[PDB]
RNA sequence: ACGGAAGGGCACCACCAGGAGUGGAGCCUGCGGCUUAAUUUGACUCAACACGGGGAAACUCACCAGGUCCAGACACAAUAAGGAUUGACAGAUUGAGAGCUCUUUCUUGAUUUUGUGGGUGGUGGUGCAUGGCCGUUCUUAGUUGGUGGAGUGAUUUGUCUGCUUAAUUGCGAUAACGAACGAGACCUUAACCUACUAAAUAGUGGUGCUAGCAUUUGCUGGUUAUCCACUUCUUAGAGGGACUAUCGGUUUCAAGCCGAUGGAAGUUUGAGGCAAUAACAGGUCUGUGAUGCCCUUAGACGUUCUGGGCCGCACGCGCGCUACACUGACGGAGCCAGCGAGUCUAACCUUGGCCGAGAGGUCUUGGUAAUCUUGUGAAACUCCGUCGUGCUGGGGAUAGAGCAUUGUAAUUAUUGCUCUUCAACGAGGAAUUCCUAGUAAGCGCAAGUCAUCAGCUUGCGUUGAUUACGUCCCUGCCCUUUGUACACACC
């Protein structure tokens, strides 16, 4: 990374950072084949 | 009706005193708590597991030594208690880190 | 059984250890953070502290049914005897192997070294740290090899509240050209520490004295 | 060496300063003193500190001390 | 690898039951814990297994711990013919 | 950043004052070298050379002489059920009861085999591509920010003449004030608790039951619960204790330093653990299923099996052990530690009894252990003898012959015992190492390794000094000042 863009490292971190708070504020809420194995075996047995 | 005396011996061992103390003396009170007949904790000689071993993972350098230590902590407590006491004093007031043992017995 | 208490109580770090192992290669991508063992009578349980539990799970059970199989075969457990929970961690951000595991994640995504780990700085931060630190040692892209420091806020390094206090993980990210370190070093503010001390050895808080009227000749008071 | 770091001489300092009705030229007291009246975190720390807080309180009486 | 159908039949036959299958990285033990042939067989049979798709692999201690995968679940219901909607360790147990 | 200038310091990996030595010898052991089929390899000033936990008989193992096997995923293609492929008894063959290969002629049935592609293992290379870990600078004391001051600016001052400290530890001086990292604090261990909570897995007093000698009551023993009581000694929880206290000297009467009294303790209480910023082409790909790239991949650098090798010996270097005797050797006798460790799906730690000169054997036994081994009855050391300064009975190298243990295996002699054989070495040139109090030195023990093997290491206790309590002379480092055309920074 070039120090001659440094400001832009730490803007786009700080965003990393806010959508992170995204992820995890919408975490404080957010929104059978039957027969069985050994006994398929044990009926056609 | 049920119930009798059956001669018990509770073993606490650990490597974390405060939670094997917790178990410690939160049993010893709660059977003199309701009034039993027993030998207070006994604290065995505190045991210390070295090992000793060179830093390096290779040969290098002036050879630095360095010893590794795990104290492990055992304790026993002998209780004179009916068949119901025992049971609910042994699956409850487990703890996570404390290794109890009953046994029972004459010799 | 039959097992000298020493060599049981060795015998049980090096279980932890090798199911810690185990759990941190499988569970990686739902950011797995620890473990802890409780026996009881008629069970030996298992709580996997992971950040994203609902894919340590699987569709109505499918993968921790697999991993409890998986560590029941191998330590030889008795089905049922062996019990698995998945649990989420309460903040992530004061989690050093947590915020490692996630350069690892960010820095395979790519992003730009610093932009990763700055992030990391500023998340663990903003979750309330006393302090962070990062180390991203090895090579990328030119051929010699480099390391930088990413810190922010308050450490300390030395005696025992490093052992209270400072939470460490270093962690080896594998790429293309080469392999390099991630060293991620969180310090948790000790005026919240619920079960040790309260603060560093070094504190020592003056209590502010009350400002007095005082002369008034004699008297007193009858009840 | 026995010179007090900075932390003990700068805590003796400011208990002296709003403290000193109260305090003594007895140590015993002053250490008993410093439980009350500041927290500290290990025994070792408030004697060493409630020690030269005695120090200090002790030749006051024979003349002003800066700071 | 060169193997008997008989023994791949019980590899892949135990792996549709367990879902689930592990094993101690040495060869010649000549008789696995729980299957019935010898260690190599099971190791390199399932490593087939798995670079064709169907199965995971995880290392870690010596061990070998081995995930069968979807994609997978369909070929051996082949291989063992079994119907669909029959199974694999993929039912919650009684009410556990 | 660096200098071959200048001024200050700091230190038993520096000297002073001394101790005990290494350097000489015999052997043990690493490194070189030489030799060899191979004698695998890393590392070479402190910071390579009893280091890689590196004590290699197989294994380990990487090296050498040979012999098997694929454990060559998967994809396409080919051969192909008239059989793709697999195995083998005997013989031959072979080191071999390897169907290795061949003779012969059964067997197996789509699991292989051929090809290309793609993988894969590799103690193969590269540590000058890397991670991680470690060592070194460092027995060091340094690093940074807020508000203010200086500067157009990079920067600076704060962070300093002096004094002080183990310490950028403080006092003080002061365009600075007041803080944080590192030092300190902290944690661990060894010291003090007749104060607190207890104990047949620790121990004391009394009491029974009882032996011995005295007898006048006494003295000395026996008895895993015949009973009662206690916690001094032992154990480990919770507290307490010390803060260089009181006093007195000395000092910019400042931080401090010195002496005396008291105290378990007054050298950071003694010893450790932790340990900022930064640096090195330090070491490690031979710890890793950590790893990039390179090499190799079936007549293999994969792996395994048989045998040899790491031990080879004109010689150079390093760490060590044992000694050159009388403060001793030998023989009988006294007889005292502490840190440790021990067997489940097993053969670990071993008491006691026998047998054996011994090493050892055999029969039983206690212990998953403060419970048993073990009071680990250890060694120096203490006592009474013998020998008498003579290479002597100091010394025990080398060598013969016999017994026994570990092991599938002991030859190139694993180790142990016995008789014999009886070397060098009469205190060590130039040089050089370590160290300030329960320390040096002497002395043995447990643990690691470990089937068997410690002349090594990590710890431990036993016996217990002489001499400093200083300095900058040597050596090493740190600091200012100062020069620079260096900044990939004097490689
Ligand atoms: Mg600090
Ligand atoms: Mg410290
Ligand atoms: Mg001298
Ligand atoms: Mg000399
Ligand atoms: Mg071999
Ligand atoms: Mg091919
Ligand atoms: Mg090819
Ligand atoms: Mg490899
Ligand atoms: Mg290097
Ligand atoms: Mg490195
Ligand atoms: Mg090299
Ligand atoms: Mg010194
Ligand atoms: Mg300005
Ligand atoms: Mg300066
Ligand atoms: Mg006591
Ligand atoms: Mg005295
Ligand atoms: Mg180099
Ligand atoms: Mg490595
Ligand atoms: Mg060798
Ligand atoms: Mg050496
Ligand atoms: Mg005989
Ligand atoms: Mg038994
Ligand atoms: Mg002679
Ligand atoms: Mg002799
Ligand atoms: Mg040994
Ligand atoms: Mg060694
Ligand atoms: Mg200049």
């Amino acid at each position: 990374g070039d120090d001659k863009k440094e400001l832009s490292a730490e803007k786009e971190a700080q965003a990393d950072a806010a959508a992170e708070i995204a992820e995890d504020a919408a975490e404080a809420e957010d929104a059978l084949q039957d027969y069985l194995n050994q006994q398929a075996n044990n009926q056609f047995n | 009706q049920q119930q009798q005396i059956i001669k018990i011996r509770i073993t606490l061992t650990s490597t974390k005193v405060k939670q094997l103390e917790n178990v410690s003396s939160n049993i010893v009170k709660n059977a003199e708590q309701h009034n039993l007949v027993k030998k207070g904790p006994v604290r065995l000689p505190t045991k210390v597991l070295k090992i000793s071993t060179r830093k390096t993972p290779n040969g290098e350098g002036s050879k630095t030594w360095e010893t590794y230590e795990m104290r492990i902590h055992k304790r026993y407590i002998d209780l004179e208690a009916p068949v119901q006491i025992v049971k609910r004093i042994t699956q409850i007031t487990i703890e996570p880190g404390v290794d109890v043992e009953v046994v029972v017995a004459s010799n | 059984a039959l097992i000298s208490k020493k060599r049981k109580l060795v015998a049980d770090g090096v279980f932890y250890a090798e199911l810690n192992e185990f759990f941190t290669r499988e569970l990686a991508e739902e950011g797995y953070s620890g473990v802890e063992v409780r026996v009881t009578p008629t069970k030996t349980e298992v709580i996997i502290r992971a950040t994203r539990t609902q894919d340590v799970l699987g569709e109505n059970g499918r993968r921790i049914n697999e991993l409890t199989l998986l560590v029941q075969k191998r330590f030889k457990y008795a089905p049922g005897t062996i019990v698995l929970y998945a649990e989420r961690v309460q903040d992530r951000g004061l989690s050093a192997v947590a915020q490692a595991e996630s350069m690892k994640f960010k820095l395979l995504n790519g992003l730009a070294i610093r932009r990763a780990a700055y992030g990391v700085v500023r998340y663990v931060m903003e979750s309330g740290a006393k302090g962070c630190e990062v180390v991203v040692s090895g090579k990328l892209r030119a051929a010699r090899a480099k390391a930088m420091k990413f810190a922010d806020g308050f450490l300390i390094h030395s005696g025992q509240p490093v052992n209270d206090f400072i939470d460490t993980a270093t962690r080896h990210v594998l790429m293309r050209q080469g392999v390099l370190g991630i060293k991620v070093k969180i310090m948790r503010d000790p005026a919240k520490s619920r079960t040790g001390p309260k603060a560093l050895p070094d504190a020592v808080t003056i209590i502010e004295p009350k400002e007095e009227e005082p002369i008034l000749a004699p008297s007193v008071k009858d009840y | 060496g026995r010179v007090r770091t900075k932390t003990v001489k700068r805590a003796s300092k400011a208990l002296i300063e709003r403290y000193y009705p109260k305090l003594t030229l007895d140590f015993q007291t002053n250490k008993r003193l410093c439980d009350e009246i500041a927290t500290i975190q290990s025994k070792r720390l408030r004697n060493k500190i409630a020690g030269y807080t005695t120090h200090l309180m002790k030749r006051i009486q024979k003349g002003p001390v800066r700071g | 690898m060169l193997m008997p159908k008989e023994d791949r039949n019980k590899i892949h036959q135990y792996l549709f039951q367990e879902g689930v299958v592990v094993a101690k990285k040495d060869f010649n033990q000549a008789k696995h814990e729980e299957i019935d042939t010898k260690n190599l067989y099971v190791i390199k049979a399932l490593q087939s297994l798995t670079s064709k798709g169907y199965v995971k692999t995880q290392f870690s201690w010596q061990y070998y711990y081995y995930t069968l995968t979807e994609e997978g679940v369909e070929y051996l219901r082949e291989y063992l013919n079994l119907p669909e909607h029959i199974v694999p360790a993929t039912y919650i147990q009684e009410r556990n």
